[PDB]
């Protein structure tokens, strides 16, 4: 009973139902998950076809940050576009004071300053969105990072955000975090995208391959889908 | 189960609902008549409703989808004459927030405007019609967005 | 209900009724399908009157020369957001000297809309806009929401009943990247012309068209302009 | 913040204010502390006793002193008190800039009044729940003030603040009067203190602070175990 | 339910310039009329007392040389709209050394119609019938609160709005004259009247592009009253 | 006034005189123109001293606060940046007369120089000062390609010693400071 | 016992309550989390341990132990990322005194500042009460090692050997007895303390690699976060 | 109340008692001689939780590869109940592959995710003392 309004407010239970309904909304958005190997870090998002409805590749959840740093975003699509712009200038920052690349570390410690920064209160709401951050350097390796609408910032080699979550990430214990180059991982993560999600919950739907590491010299793009176009011919074949 | 006393006027219904729990707690042999149970809203609950003798699969109903919805509507309209021209998809996208029995309640209207048409045989226009009709509400007045 | 009071709350479920409540307003615009082919893009729109002598109230609205828009919903918002966008157009076009890349502006409509869709005490935008125009690679066609998130299209469409324009768009659309403006403009009011009840024209005055091309400047079209491509045309069956 | 800033305290149907009676029931519920003026200077003393035998008194104090010459006590919640304490402590420093001189006990109690008064009818934010007891020795003669929760002030030669303060208060009444010595002052005030304070008393049970008009003193535990040993 | 004035409604749209729509429902009917010979409008004062002055009440003044316009519902809301549209337009003739044509002062409000909020007041209830001369002569335009704007050519607001509109549309074409459209306007107002006709229940607006300005005077007005 | 700072193998070595005067008046007979920054890091200035010790101490307090942040250490790219973007700022109201140089965990020794228009170059070696005018000539030639920790300190005395006797305000002692990875050290030297 | 808003802002009840705060006291029970803080001669130790659901977990990035100083070392409670914006403003505060005074901040003075800035945070009535906890070490000037601890009831305090939250209070009735007698401070002995409390109230008994072990002395005065070898050391150490 | 206020000798007789909540009980049950023993059951730990996997493991016939780890890593906070529907979900999921010895790998899967549904069922388990 009013509990619920204000994110300055508490609750009996000692938490705030704005920060659980903004997670449990970014929970409905179309699975988009990733992982890191060896030598890079490998961004994948499975994107929706529900009428026609109008052209392919556009609305990307994939986005390019810095040179060597990108976005792979879900949940609420308007807010996540706000926070490349927020995560694209703070870069900016870091390369006017300094001049070198961002180390992720600092870049997913601001963002979750600001997330966690609109959580407090009235005036704002909770963010609708959660993303995965990515990047590579010689002198650092392959990072990756994992922030939630809360604002918690840590990392993983490999993540799940969407609907389909835990059983996604559950047979990701099979892909290696070391041993398995990238340009393996690509057909790998393309097999767990395609392989899950039941055709029948979206009739159709498409497969998006974002990549930075050491292949790509710290470069971070599209992986051309073009490109091996290995997702389709092991994807197509790996239903069995 | 309410909180604290005083009082619970059901506290004797719901001591009987921890008697359903002490028939599947205390004595095994409800092991046969397998007993089924619905509710619109689970927001209030006994905790300890979570077993396998007690509440075990819970599956969430979610609103159909505009497959689903079409078809069930179909199957709500297949006996009625319907001109055979519908999309389907159309009003399947044009379902919204629906639920399947608001799709029922758009077969029903278009047998109601169905009749005042005098038309023999139901058509598109007239589904379209009839979801307008029960969702969304009314009224205001077309203006200011030209 | 009262958990949607203002924008700031989340509903139990996640969703903000406000922006919602936008989106109805927008559906109750007069309709208009956008559409461009491999190489010239048209939107077409039709006004809507009060009365006999008032004026059928216009949609398409010329902005810069390689691009116009097409619009619903509040006039306010509207014509604020055409000034802004005036802005935009001649921001590039001064500094730069260029005109503007559809995509990164309409970005920058994305970020001019999303502030106000979480701030306390604000609201959205009521938008209809229908984006056309040319880069150097050529045609585009965008949609905008209250929520902020734009479409990339071939053809989309707006207002009442602008779904049945989408179910004529899917048969004819994949060859609508073929021909030519002419006959593209009678399937955009092919498309529009399902949104009324098929008891009414379609008539000059109240519809407004406009087209825009590769080496074509955006220009509006209506009245004597649109006679040439009203005329020629098969009337819908019964 | 949002701007919103309105006064949260209106008046009740008979003009009393709500959320000041509330804090002034914080207060209330605050620890026992006394304090007394009599003859050569003020004598304040309080009680802090650790909830749990892993607490160490030689960390935080509950008395402050303004200046050399002025101390100060309170009841009620610290964390509000250190506020308004390093505020005052801010304070009489202008005070000083201005004239090159120690600002005087009256002064004080009127500046920081005013900066409670002001900090009810604030925006949007709750009053104070501290009601403070103010020493200094100033002209010859020395002082004690009392601050409240709505900013209002009076001055007595002894008084108490916090659980049972009316009775301590009608005992200091009767018993203590006049003016006696820092001897007799702290005693009767180890007395007072003494009667809600729990089975044992030790050095760390209790802090007394000590204006004379040599200028305000902080005993320490020592000298409190000291006199009071041979507790009364 | 309470809520920030700002909230659109679940159909919807924004509660209290909904409802300010509604606010002129109430207010003093005017008829105005644009044809090729000039625009001609007309009002109701709608008068109470004898303390009531006459000439105290104007619904109509003129905005600029070449500009009428007309008002409902509240009054002193419109003074603002008023004075700084004049302003505008002034201004407009400072860059431009020209007349300020009248379909842009309707922008020039409208795009100003709705500034209110709190952060960062009330949205105005009075309606307006623009008239005047532009470079393609006679232009009659309404306006509402929210900022949506139609050209009319014979207009109605107020109370009688309704009828007044349909009794309007039966007998307007777009042959009519200056004084046949008057009068025919009168004749209206004339109906939606409670008490009779006199000089002082009516104002009357008229501009034409060499027939100026005009505004309009009475005694001329009260050889139109038995002009019927 | 007179400063050198050069990179060898395993690290960097900077010196300084200690006289600082105005006009004819000696003012300190002795005065550090090496300000530890960081552990890792020195800077030896010139020009007004009040400019270059609120710089130094600005650019202390951030970088102190940007390498607790990171948990490593940092890079002297990084410690000459803020100074370029310092002095350019304010090019108009100070005098810059810092040269920036340390030994870093990835790059090992590196120099950087900051003149008084605000711009920042990394040499092989670098010098500033009044009294390094008539050293450009000797040094220029003196200097050899591969110095050991050794030669450099050898080297920078002598040029160091030629300076003060020359220049009027270069005098007083030699301050020596020798950064590697071993740690930095540092001595006084005369004769 | 309460009218108005008094549950959803932050005023007093009709007894004098604010319900905010004592809300935020539970609201670092959400974390499910066991700090402890002992004290020894010339020495001060910090241990907590870590869940690790997930493979995919990076064990260098879930690190509850932050560094603000050299000399000072600090552990948080309650949920995430209101510890990080404390950890920030934490290390900000610090540097600013550097800057200000030039010497090295006692870290007392920390608390007080933190623990007023938490009442400033308890003030307004539209933020939020940020209800994480803080503890703190370091070492000062003839006082040896500290402890203090700060909540976020706007206050601060640090004794011997104190703990805060779950099982943390009856951690304190461990302690109280282990404490005293007359128990001498060696720093094996605080550190075996350190596991022994937290087992006891545990006892799971397992592997070093879930605790971490923050560790301050005179000896080197800096703060250390221990590696999990010479932890597994005074665990066959304590095991006789 | 007054039968175990006696007035009699309740020695020779023993008294067992189980509710949700040690609440409502008032303090004449909360009183020693009448309620002598207070004693609770909680969630019971990865050990006990593996024991009680094991000895549920045991009537349900499985394939030559049994990891309990793998469950008492993933399964936290259940009731011991919720853990025994978990194996029961195990296996009648796995009526589904039709095999009547059982892989730990789909009881990794159906145990795993059916399980996390209890848990977003597992709203306010939290009561008083």
């Amino acid at each position: 009973t009013g509990y619920d309004l204000s994110a300055s407010t508490f609750s009996p239970d000692g938490r705030v139902f704005q920060v659980e309904y903004a997670m449990k909304a970014v929970e409905n958005s179309s699975t988009a998950i990733g992982i890191r190997c060896k030598d890079g870090v490998v961004f994948g998002v499975e994107k929706l076809v529900l009428s026609k409805l109008y052209e392919e590749g556009s609305n990307k959840r994939l986005f390019n940050v810095d040179r060597h740093v990108g976005m792979a975003v879900a949940g609420l699509l308007a807010d996540a576009r706000s926070l490349a712009d927020i995560a694209r200038e703070e870069a900016s920052n870091f390369r006017s004071n300094f001049g070198y690349n961002i180390p992720l570390k600092h870049l997913a410690d601001r963002v979750a300053m600001y997330v966690h920064a609109y959580t407090l209160y009235s005036a704002v709401r909770p963010f609708g969105c959660s993303f995965m951050l990515g990047s590579y350097s010689v002198n650092d390796g392959a990072q990756l990072y994992m922030i939630d609408p809360s604002g918690v910032s840590y990392g993983y080699w490999g993540c799940a955000i969407g609907k389909a979550r835990q059983a996604a990430k559950t047979e990701i214990e099979k892909l290696q975090m070391k041993e398995m180059t990238c340009r393996d991982i690509v057909k790998e993560v393309a097999k767990i995208i395609y392989i899950v999600h039941d055709e029948v919950k979206d009739k159709a739907f498409e497969l998006e391959l974002s990549w930075v590491g050491e292949l790509t010299n710290g470069r971070h793009e599209i992986v051309p889908k073009d490109i091996r176009e290995e997702a389709e011919k092991y994807a197509k074949e790996s239903l069995k | 189960k309410r909180f604290d006393s005083e009082k619970a006027g059901d506290r004797e219904v719901q001591r009987t609902m921890l008697e359903l729990l002490n028939q599947l707690d205390g004595f095994q042999p409800n092991t046969q008549v397998k007993v089924i149970a619905a509710t619109n809203r689970v927001d209030i609950l006994d905790p300890a409703l979570l077993r396998s003798g007690r509440l075990d699969r819970k599956i969430e109903f979610p609103m159909p989808n505009e497959e689903a919805r079409a078809r069930i509507m179909q199957i709500h309209s297949r006996k009625m004459n319907v001109s055979p021209d519908v999309n389907y998809e159309e009003l399947a996208r044009c379902t919204d927030d629906f639920n399947g029995a608001q799709c029922k309640a758009v077969c029903v209207e278009a047998g109601m405007i169905a009749l005042r048409r005098g038309a023999t045989e139901l058509t598109h226009e007239d589904y379209m019609e009839g979801i307008l009709e029960v969702q969304a509400k009314k009224k205001a007045n077309l203006q200011y967005y030209a | 209900n009262q958990y949607d009071n203002d924008v700031t709350v989340w509903s139990p479920q996640g969703r903000i009724h406000q922006i919602e409540y936008a989106m109805e307003a927008v559906k109750q615009g007069s309709a208009t399908v956008g559409l461009k082919s491999k190489t010239h893009a048209v939107l077409v729109a039709l006004k809507r009157a009060q009365s006999e002598l008032a004026a059928h109230q216009k949609k398409i609205l010329h902005v810069d020369n390689h691009i116009g828009i097409s619009i619903a919903g509040l006039t306010a918002d509207a014509r604020l957001l055409c000034n802004f966008m005036r802005q935009e157009c001649l921001d590039s076009r001064f500094v730069f000297d260029r005109p503007l890349p559809v995509s990164r502006l309409v970005s920058l409509i994305g970020s001019k809309t999303q502030i106000p869709t979480q701030r306390y005490g604000r609201r959205p935008y009521g938008v209809g806009l229908l984006i056309a125009g040319y880069d150097d690679m050529g045609p585009h066609i965008f949609q905008t929401c209250p929520s902020a998130n734009y479409f990339d299209c071939r053809a989309m469409s707006i207002g009442a009943r602008s779904q049945s324009a989408r179910t004529y768009l899917e048969r004819h659309m994949s060859e609508f990247m073929e021909c030519n403006l002419n006959e593209l403009v009678k399937h955009g009011l092919r498309a529009l012309r399902e949104t009324l009840p098929a008891e009414q024209d379609l008539t000059t005055k109240n519809v407004s068209i406009g087209i825009v091309g590769k080496d074509l400047e955006f220009t509006i079209y209506d009245d004597d302009d649109v006679s040439p491509f009203l005329e020629g045309l098969e009337e819908r069956p019964q | 913040e949002r701007g919103y800033s309105f006064s949260l305290t209106t008046f009740s149907p008979s003009g009393k204010l709500v959320q000041i009676e509330y804090a002034l029931a914080a207060v209330a519920g605050g620890a026992p502390s006394v304090g007394i003026k009599a003859a050569n200077g003020v004598v304040l003393a309080t009680e802090k006793k650790q909830k749990s035998i892993l607490y160490d008194e030689r960390s935080v104090h509950k008395v402050e002193p303004i200046t050399k010459h002025i101390g100060l006590v309170y009841s009620g919640m610290g964390p509000d008190y250190r506020v308004l304490v390093h505020r005052a402590r801010k304070l009489a420093q202008q005070y000083y800039l201005v004239y090159q001189e120690p600002i005087p006990t009256a002064q004080l109690v009127q500046r920081v009044a005013s900066v409670m008064q002001e900090y009810t009818q604030s925006g949007g934010v709750r009053p104070f729940g501290v009601s403070l007891l103010i020493c200094g020795w100033n002209e010859g003669r020395p002082y004690l003030f009392q601050s409240d929760p709505s900013g209002a002030y009076f001055a007595w030669k002894a008084t108490a603040m916090g659980k049972n303060y009316v009775n301590g208060k009608t005992f200091l009444e009767k018993r203590y009067n006049e003016d006696l010595e820092l001897e007799d002052a702290i005693h009767t005030a180890i007395l007072t203190l003494k009667e809600s304070f729990e089975g044992q008393m030790t050095e760390d049970n209790i802090e007394v602070g000590i204006c004379n008009e040599a200028g305000f003193r902080r005993l320490t535990p020592t000298e409190v175990k000291d006199y009071l040993a041979a507790i009364a | 339910y309470d809520r920030g004035v700002n909230t659109f409604s679940p159909e919807g749209r924004l509660f209290q310039v909904e409802y300010a729509i509604e606010a002129i429902k109430l207010g003093s009917t005017a008829i105005g009329i644009q044809t090729s010979e000039g625009v001609c409008l007309a009002v109701e004062k709608r008068i109470t007392s004898p303390l009531m002055e006459p000439s105290s009440i104007e619904k109509i003044v003129e905005i600029d040389a070449h500009i009428g316009c007309a008002m409902s519902g509240l009054i002193a809301d419109a003074k603002t709209l008023i004075d700084k549209a004049r302003v505008e337009t002034q201004n407009h003739w400072f860059t431009y050394n020209e007349t300020m044509t009248v379909e842009s002062v309707t922008q020039a409000v409208s795009n100003l119609a709705l500034q209110f909020g709190e952060e960062d007041s009330r949205p105005f209830g009075v309606a307006l019938l623009f008239g005047g001369v532009d470079e393609k002569g006679p232009q009659l335009f309404h306006m509402d609160p929210s900022g949506t704007f139609v050209q009319c050519d014979a207009r109605a607001i107020g109370s009688a709005s309704e009828g007044a509109q349909s009794s309007l549309q039966e007998v307007y074409h777009k042959s009519m004259t200056l004084k046949e459209a008057i009068k025919s306007s009168l004749i209206i107002l004339k109906q939606v009247m409670e008490e009779k006709l006199n000089a002082t229940n009516i104002e009357l607006a008229t501009v034409q592009p060499g027939q100026n300005f005009h505004m309009f005077t009475k005694e001329e007005l009260e050889e139109v009253i038995k002009d019927i | 006034t007179t400063i050198m700072a050069v990179q060898f193998d395993g690290g960097v070595v900077l010196g300084a005189d200690s006289r600082t005067t105005t006009g004819s008046y000696i003012a300190n007979r002795v005065t550090d123109k090496l300000t530890p920054i960081h552990d890792r890091i020195f800077c030896c200035r010139s020009g007004s001293a009040a400019d270059t010790q609120a710089v130094a101490d600005a650019v202390t307090y951030q970088l102190g606060f940007h390498s607790i942040e990171l948990n490593e250490p940092p890079l002297v790219h990084t410690a000459a940046s803020l100074f370029k973007e310092m002095c350019y700022r304010y090019r108009e109201d100070l005098m810059a007369g810092i040269i920036i140089a340390g030994w870093d965990p990835q790059e090992g020794g590196q120099v950087y120089s900051v003149p008084m228009g605000g711009m920042m170059v990394r040499q092989s070696f670098a010098i500033g000062g009044s009294g390094s005018s008539y050293i450009y000539g000797y040094v220029d030639a003196t200097y050899r390609e591969g110095m050991t920790k050794e030669e450099c300190l050898q080297f920078t005395a002598n040029a160091l010693a030629l300076a003060m006797e020359r220049d009027g305000s270069s005098g007083g002692v030699i301050r020596l400071a020798a950064i590697a990875e071993s740690g930095v050290e540092r001595q006084v030297l005369l004769g | 016992s309460s009218a108005g808003f008094d549950r959803h802002i932050t005023i007093f009840s009709p007894e004098g309550r604010l319900y905010q705060v004592e809300y935020a006291f539970k609201a670092i029970n959400q974390g499910g989390l066991t700090s402890v803080a002992v004290r020894g001669k010339d020495c001060a130790v910090i241990v907590t341990q870590k869940k690790v659901p997930d493979k995919l977990l990076d064990s260098s990035t879930v690190t509850h132990l932050f560094k603000i100083t050299e000399n000072i070392g600090c552990v948080m409670t309650g949920m995430t990322a209101d510890s990080r914006s404390q950890v920030q403003r934490a290390r900000y505060e610090a540097a600013n005194w550097k800057y200000k005074y030039g010497y090295e901040i006692p870290v007392d003075m920390l608390c007080k500042r933190i623990a007023d800035i938490s009442q400033v945070y308890t003030q307004n009535a539209e933020m939020r009460p940020l209800g994480c906890c803080m503890i703190l070490i370091g070492i000062d000037e003839e006082q040896g090692p500290q402890v203090y601890k700060c909540d976020p009831a706007g206050y601060y305090c640090g004794f011997k050997a104190t703990a805060a939250g779950v099982k943390q209070t009856e951690s304190t009735s461990f302690l109280e007895k282990k404490v005293k007698k007359k128990f001498d401070w060696t720093f094996e002995q605080t550190v075996e303390t350190a596991i022994t409390c937290l087992s006891t109230v545990l006892s799971i008994d397992f592997k070093p690699s879930e605790i971490e072990v923050g560790v301050v002395t005179v000896e080197n005065p800096k703060f250390r976060i221990l590696t999990e070898a010479e932890i597994d050391a005074h665990l066959v150490a304590l095991a006789e | 109340l007054n039968q175990m206020d006696g007035f009699d000798t309740l020695h020779r007789v023993k008294m067992i008692m189980a509710t949700n909540r040690p609440d409502t009980l008032d303090p004449a049950l909360l009183r020693p001689g009448r309620l002598d023993r207070k004693i609770h059951i909680d969630l019971p730990n990865e050990q006990a939780r593996l024991d009680i996997l094991k000895i549920h493991a045991g009537p349900i016939t499985k394939h030559g590869e049994i990891d309990y780890e793998a469950i008492v890593k993933l399964s936290d906070g259940f009731n011991g109940a919720d853990l025994r529907n978990v194996c029961t979900e195990a296996g009648m999921f796995a009526i589904r592959a039709d095999h009547d010895f059982v892989v730990q790998e789909d009881f990794m899967k159906a145990v795993r995710k059916v399980a996390d549904s209890k848990k977003l069922e597992s709203k306010l388990d939290y009561k008083p003392v």
